[PDB]
């Protein structure tokens, strides 16, 4: 069944196909199904990942006994009620399913739960009707609400929420990737983070860049318009590594980045991401997706 | 020395063999007789005839262990009788007027075991508890 | 009598006149009965009779608390008994506390009760004592473990949605509503800790045959189709694997062979995704968390699962695939070579690129020990392979490659005997096919091989060689430059024998103690050569 | 493999069969709830009684199977 074509669909996944050029976001105001106060509650907050197999048996209408069920639990654990919601619009395609969140309020929100899919289609080609596919989770709260929350999961709806990793690679790529995003108000200037490996705790340079000489760097290294190239990338970490050791003959290539951030977002290696610009949010989403699918296949 | 441990590690994949295929034969039969048992047996009577022994041993229970004294009462049987007629006959106002016929003892009875209800605000109206919803 | 029997007798004689010695005689058979029943337990028929006991009105409370508290039994607790107890708590001339005490037995003692179908018969009885508030979280964790779905019924929904509205969400209440919601989710729109359920009876031979009444890494097992927790014993499986229900999380399926049996068959689409995203994040973060004796623990699990199904899963080789290049050959290597042998069928032309070219890669530059092994995995693989088939360009392919990692390692170690028996062995597994798989497909090993082995210096290599000659020459008389190498085979070693310098040991021997001395290397143990001369050369048919 | 198409053909077939009466269910369960509850009430020791012990394990039967 569904379970031979998987296997050779993974069969024929190899580290040998070129990396393919991805198209840069263009500027997309919010949804009209989309609540600007419910994203602006999102947006300037930080979110841990996870990468999440598939629901059994998720449905989206009985959300108030899902809310009294993680109650009972959480009391059997033990002022705090959780609310479930459902959030429109953001959703790649009609093939990811809804979004929807989870709350816990003290009768003052404390701790949020994000389950979306953007653009997630190779999980949804390769399930059976019975499973929701919402494999990306965004956590924000204490981390013993947390680990209560997955208990709860892992039990009911048998599956995993995977602490999500990001490498330099693809931390790299994805700086390219807002770098070439075009912003009207340059309210942040880009910055980058890097960890020399030493076993005692050791320098941490940290790189900033003004917007503008950015974005000059960018467009100078900048050959196929709307579009982000593996050669773009690796000119563009040349052009700052070739900088940095005319400034100081030290050679940044021998080290681990570990954060990047720029005016519309931020990312970090452990797994925090921070949303400022909601105009490319949901592209974000689409990328860091396919990352939830890497993890799963 | 490996022919040795090869020897009896043989031997025990043997015997663990052995049991799985006892275990899985009397499976089979199992499966087998589920199967044939299902296939022979593919309600009325069924229901009316334990409905008529059901009445019978209860009327016997009730004039065992409920009996009367000795204005004329009726029976147990026969106040029973009533509340479950009106509680199918008239679902939209399944309660009887209490009478002097009612021995209070009964009423009470019924009342405290669940069996019977009060109407919330006239007092000489009971009704039976819907079991069956 | 016996020393028990008489205090049954004095417990049902009931109390007696007024004491003058009377206390210190109730005492003295009270104590003979709590020392039997807490060194080795009571019979079915002693717990019968004193459960009983204690439930009636006869003697005090202090007894009937005793009583209940020595209730243990040797082997099971009949249900007639438990219908009896029942019924003396309908009676009314019980206490509270013995009311509560009993029910808490009753829990303790549940997976000790012969048959609770009766019992379930009782589940009204059990189900109106919800409105006493002081049996009320007791009865409910007695429903829990009672309720069926055909006790789920409408009026006892709402009595117990009445309840909860009167008493609160209490704990209780939610699991025993979580249950009815499970069994009956349409009349509800329209593994739990209780408190107080600490076991009072538990003794060490109960703690004992508690553990063998079950025959984290492992999710904790949740739940008119057959509740799971009742399958506690083999007759219960083979009465009700027609209603079975698929397990919320199926990873205690793997300890629990009772669910094997019915997964053996169920060929369900969805419950294997879920068991694949299940045993592969699993062994993912298994994986990720060693860098041990849990790993290798839970490996040896999985691989006992592999061993029956008669199937290898999927999760065990997408982990292999992606962790064999990485794989440095001593981590687990006990744990990944038995892996290999459960390899599904496929094609010889995408495993060689993903999977053996790592393989050669460790096998060209490991110990030749670790070349034996992985011979060892390989041969099982044919061996698992042939047993599912019973296509041949795939297995002649495996044949050939592993023949040329065959006579490259035979190189490789100065010309090891110890790599030259593996061979041997695999090529005997080999040469069966036709006579054991009705697969008309015989592979011939390479003559480097043939020639080192067989004017080899060992006589055992003799032996399996005559064997395997003979084996070959019985598979072709059973069904064309086969047939011309297996001609000039018999010619050079017909050449070769009738000496041998493997046999001068032997030809010492003949001179330490007679024409014709083959009859002493016989008896030395050559049956193997008979079986050779014998039957195959027939040059010289007679010894 | 005989095995699994025994359990894939009884699955398939079991798959494939899937004003008097249902008054006179809905009134023999009201009759069941009725007796349960005056035994219940009456506090008779009815494990004693054979016919009511019978009788008592008579009840809890769901009348619509």
């Amino acid at each position: 069944p569904l379970q031979k074509r998987l296997e050779s669909v993974r069969k024929q996944s190899s580290f040998i196909l070129t990396p393919p050029r991805r198209k840069i976001p263009q500027c997309s105001q919010l949804q009209e199904d989309v609540d600007p106060q419910k994203v602006a509650f999102l947006l300037h907050k930080q979110w841990t990942l996870y990468s999440l197999t598939p629901l059994y048996k998720f449905s989206y209408s009985n959300l108030k006994e899902y809310s009294r069920l993680l109650n009972a639990f959480i009391v059997a654990e033990k002022n705090i009620k959780v609310i479930f919601s459902t959030l429109l619009g953001m959703k790649g395609t009609q093939r990811d399913p809804e979004a929807f969140l989870v709350q816990i309020v003290s009768k003052k929100v404390l701790w949020t739960g994000w389950f979306c899919c953007v653009f997630g289609d190779s999980l949804l080609e390769t399930v059976s009707e019975d499973f929701t596919c919402l494999p990306l989770f965004l956590a924000n709260g204490a981390e013993s609400n947390t680990a209560i929350i997955g208990t709860w999961f892992q039990k009911t709806f048998d599956c995993y929420f995977s602490p999500l990793a990001i490498n330099a690679f693809n931390l790299s790529w994805m700086a390219a990737m807002w770098t070439a995003c075009k912003m009207d108000h340059y309210v942040a200037t880009t910055e980058f983070l890097w960890s020399v490996p030493c076993s005692p705790q050791s320098l941490d340079i940290s790189f900033a860049i003004h917007p503008e000489d950015a974005k000059a760097l960018w467009d100078s290294v900048h050959k196929t318009p709307g579009e982000v190239t593996q050669e773009e990338v690796d000119l563009f970490m040349d052009c700052l590594y070739s900088h940095f050791h005319r400034h100081f003959k030290i050679h940044l290539s021998a080290t681990r980045l570990v954060r990047v951030s720029t005016s519309v977002a931020s990312a970090h290696t452990d797994g925090k991401i921070k949303i400022l610009c909601h105009k490319y949010l949901i592209g974000v989403l689409a990328y860091l997706t396919e990352l939830a699918i890497f993890q799963i296949e | 020395s490996t022919k040795e441990s090869k020897n009896e590690k043989l031997k025990e994949d043997l015997e663990r063999e052995q049991r799985w295929l006892d275990e899985q034969q009397q499976i089979m039969e199992s499966l087998n007789v589920l199967h044939s048992e299902l296939k022979n047996k593919v309600k009325m009577l069924n229901i009316k005839e334990y409905k008529e022994k059901l009445l019978s041993t209860l009327g016997e229970f009730l004039e065992d262990h409920f009996p009367l004294p000795d204005v004329n009462l009726i029976t147990l049987h026969e106040m029973l009788e009533i509340l479950i007629n009106r509680l199918f006959d008239v679902p939209h106002d399944p309660y009887v007027k209490i009478s002097d016929s009612f021995w209070p003892p009964y009423v009470e009875l019924l009342l405290r075991n669940g069996i019977a209800l009060r109407h919330p605000e006239d007092p000489t109206r009971i009704r039976l508890e819907a079991f069956h919803q | 009598e016996d020393a028990l029997q008489m205090a049954v007798g004095y417990f049902e004689k009931g109390p007696i006149k007024a004491s003058q010695n009377k206390d210190k005689t109730l005492e003295k058979h009270l104590k003979t009965v709590e020392n039997v029943a807490w060194k080795n337990g009571l019979a079915s028929e002693e717990i019968d009779i004193l459960l009983n006991i204690a439930l009636s009105g006869k003697f005090g409370n202090a007894v009937n608390t005793r009583i209940l508290k020595c209730m243990i039994p040797a082997t099971v607790i009949s249900e007639d008994s438990v219908v009896k107890a029942v019924s003396w708590l309908c009676v009314g001339k019980c206490s509270g506390s013995t009311k509560v005490l009993f029910y808490r037995w009753l829990v303790a003692m549940f997976d000790f009760i012969d048959r609770k179908e009766q019992i379930n018969l009782l589940y009204g009885f059990f189900f109106a004592s919800l409105q006493d508030d002081a049996l009320c979280p007791y009865v409910c964790h007695l429903l829990y473990l009672l309720t069926k779905k055909e006790n789920v019924k409408p009026f006892r929904v709402r009595k117990l949605l009445d309840l909860q509205a009167k008493m609160g969400m209490q704990p209780h209440l939610q699991a025993l509503l979580s249950l009815y919601k499970f069994f009956a989710p349409a009349l509800i729109s329209v593994k739990i800790y209780f408190k107080n359920s600490e076991n009072l009876w538990k003794t060490a031979l109960l703690a004992v045959k508690q553990r063998n009444r079950g025959p984290s890494v492992i999710p904790v097992l949740n739940s008119g189709s057959f509740p799971l927790e009742q399958l506690q014993s083999f007759p219960q499986l083979l009465q009700n694997i027609h209603c079975l229900e698929l397990p919320s999380q199926m990873g205690s399926v793997l300890n629990n062979s009772l669910l094997l049996h019915y997964i053996n068959c169920v060929r369900d689409e969805p419950v294997l995704l879920r068991f694949y995203y299940w045993l592969s994040q699993t062994l993912q973060e298994e994986c990720i968390w060693y860098k041990g004796k849990e790993f290798t623990n839970f490996l040896d699990t999985i691989i006992r699962a592999e061993c029956f199904l008669q199937e290898g899963f999927y999760s065990c080789e997408a982990f292999l695939y992606k962790s064999l290049p990485l794989w440095d050959g001593l981590c687990c290597r006990s744990q990944f070579l038995q892996l290999v042998s459960w390899i599904p069928f496929s094609s010889f032309s995408e495993v060689k690129p993903l999977l053996f070219d790592h393989l050669a890669q460790l096998f060209f530059t490991s110990t030749i020990y670790f070349k034996c092994s992985v011979l060892q995995s390989l041969k099982e693989l044919l061996q698992n392979w042939l047993l599912w088939l019973s296509s041949m360009n795939s297995v002649s392919k495996l044949i050939h490659y592993v023949g040329w990692l065959s006579t490259t390692a035979m190189r490789l170690e100065s010309n090891n005997t110890f790599l030259l028996h593996f061979i041997l062995d695999f090529y005997e597994k080999v040469c069966d096919i036709y006579i054991n798989y009705n697969l008309p497909l015989v592979v011939l090993f390479p003559p480097g091989i043939f020639y080192s082995a067989l004017l080899s210096l060992d006589t055992s290599i003799l032996n399996q060689l005559c064997f395997i000659m003979h084996r070959y020459r019985k598979n072709l008389t059973a069904a064309s430059k086969t047939y011309q190498e297996f001609n000039h085979y018999l010619t050079s070693m017909v050449g070769c024998l009738w000496h041998h310098p493997s046999f001068l040991s032997y030809a010492v021997s003949f001179l330490l103690q007679w024409s014709w001395y083959l009859d002493y290397l016989f008896s030395q143990g050559l049956q193997g050569l008979k079986l050779f001369i014998r039957s195959s050369v027939h040059h010289s048919s007679i010894p | 493999q005989a095995s699994e198409s025994k359990l894939l053909e009884i699955q398939t077939e079991k798959n494939k069969q899937k004003q008097n009466l249902q008054m006179e269910i809905k009134i023999t369960t009201v009759i069941q709830h009725v007796f349960q509850n005056l035994i219940l009430g009456s506090k008779v020791n009815w494990a004693e009684d054979p016919a009511l012990k019978e009788i008592v394990l008579q009840l809890e039967k769901n009348v619509d199977m």
